[PDB]
């Protein structure tokens, strides 16, 4: 079901089993030292492995997450073959501990023989304005949609402001649960009947 | 605008699109501090490595990589993990290697773990097309996405932003920016500065070079040692020579 679909929870109970295979995964995880953060014990229990049979991963990671992303990549059975960065810019198109900061990573991993998507069409350079702190930049759901056109993609630890057509957005600020995917919706119901998703 | 969708639409990076892209005191006193240019053929493979003495402060190493040569001896991840770096490593010390674009950009660290590093920062150089906007790209199979910027990763063990951006070279052309020698010599650290697969056209004062196509050498070990001994033995390289 092709609209925005979402589920408020936390990351680290809900069972994503009932959730169905996806092209894509993305996530931005809150790495370990506002909002609630996870503990790298906890980051590499998640069970990223049972998302995804082919497909790509990408994974936000910022100082020392660069390493410990690359290990929950690893962990989670994927093999790292891309890294796309963000270079940060004002409206004017200008660059905004022993280096300043004007970038920012995500890793991209592959699982298993993905076939039939569009390698090769965009870049891993990325020039966008800072809209929000900590948001990701939106022109990265586009490179995403033109490598995998119409396909399920799931994001994890994402906002409101992340919900986008043909994605599930995971996060505990949402806005209750909201989904359309009748598959989806069957196996969530036998899974929770009392809507509630627990320890 | 989405400069990612532009780039798929005409073939122009999004980087080409970047514009603008008291510290000459500083300059000014890296000069004054600097060694005199030492340099030395030697093919690292088969050269002891402990026989470049002292211990150094800055080490930058640059291994001519397969994935340079696109169209056109290479040193393997293999090969590059073997080096024997931390024996000529400075206790407090750093490293600034150049990785590429793929699978380096993790069998890299390995090697700076393996050496004794932790990275503190990832320097990405990225390469603007604004002279050759259709040429395309012969993308590793491995690869998701066309590749138009490489790594240097820089390690430490016991003014500038972490970009820089520059046309692409010319095919065959494996030099690196000389930017990196900036960003490098501001930060201070010290003044024995190696330069592992350096090259005739990469010799620069204040640095020793060693590699196997340099045409000359004046290496000296004693000489060398002799720009460090004391009173000099702590210089930043930021500072004014003592009288
Ligand atoms: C309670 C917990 C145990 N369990 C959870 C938590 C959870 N969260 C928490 C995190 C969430 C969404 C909901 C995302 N977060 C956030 C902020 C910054 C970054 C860094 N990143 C670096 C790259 C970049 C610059 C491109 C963008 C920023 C990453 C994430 C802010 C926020 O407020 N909320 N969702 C489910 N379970």
């Amino acid at each position: 079901l092709f609209p925005p679909q979402w589920i408020c929870c936390d990351i680290r109970y809900l069972d994503v089993s009932i959730l169905g295979k996806f092209a894509v995964v993305m996530a931005d995880p809150p790495w370990d030292i506002p909002y609630g953060t996870l503990t790298d014990d906890e980051m590499r229990r998640l069970n990223i492995p049972v998302l995804q049979d082919d497909g790509f991963l990408f994974l936000w990671v910022t100082g020392r997450a660069m390493e410990l992303g690359r290990e929950c990549l690893n962990l989670w059975g994927y093999e790292r073959v891309d890294e796309i960065i963000w270079v940060k810019t004002n409206q004017l198109q200008r660059i905004i501990h022993w280096l300043n900061h004007g970038k920012e990573h995500c890793l991209v991993g592959v699982k298993g023989n993905p076939q039939g998507f569009n390698q090769g069409l965009d870049c891993d350079v990325i020039v966008a304005e800072v809209r929000s702190t900590s948001h990701k930049p939106d022109e990265i759901y586009g490179m995403i949609e033109r490598l995998s056109p119409g396909t399920r993609k799931i994001e994890l630890f994402g906002r409101p402001h992340n919900v986008q057509p043909n994605w599930i957005t995971l996060g505990n600020q949402l806005d209750g649960i909201h989904l359309l995917d009748p598959d989806v919706v069957a196996r969530f119901k036998q899974r929770y009947p009392d809507g509630i998703i627990s320890k | 605008n989405d400069y990612c969708q532009h780039f798929v639409d005409t073939g122009h990076r999004p980087q080409n699109f970047i514009r603008d892209v008291l510290i000459r005191l500083k300059d000014e006193l890296i000069a004054k501090s600097n060694t005199p240019p030492m340099y030395l053929q030697a093919d690292i493979e088969a050269f002891d490595i402990r026989e470049l003495t002292p211990k150094f402060d800055v080490i930058l190493l640059e291994p001519p990589l397969e994935e340079y040569y696109r169209e056109t001896k290479c040193w393997t991840w293999d090969d590059i993990m073997k080096l024997e770096i931390d024996e000529i490593a400075a206790p407090r010390s750093f490293i600034f290697l150049w990785c590429g674009s793929g699978e380096g950009l993790d069998l890299g660290r390995v090697c700076l773990r393996k050496w004794g590093y932790r990275r503190c920062e990832d320097i990405c150089w990225i390469k603007t097309n604004k002279n050759n906007p259709g040429k395309t790209k012969t993308l590793d199979p491995k690869a998701v996405f066309q590749r138009t910027k490489e790594h240097c990763l820089m390690g430490i063990k016991g003014v500038d932003i972490d970009l820089i951006i520059t046309e692409e070279p010319e095919i065959g052309n494996i030099e690196k920016p000389v930017e990196i020698f900036h960003i490098i010599e501001h930060f201070c650290l010290g003044r024995r500065r190696l330069h592992l697969f350096g090259r005739d056209s990469t010799i620069r004062p204040g640095w020793l070079t060693v590699g196997p196509t340099l045409t000359n050498s004046n290496y000296n070990a004693e000489t060398y040692a002799s720009y460090f001994s004391a009173p000099n033995s702590y210089l930043t390289g930021c500072t004014e020579e003592i009288e």
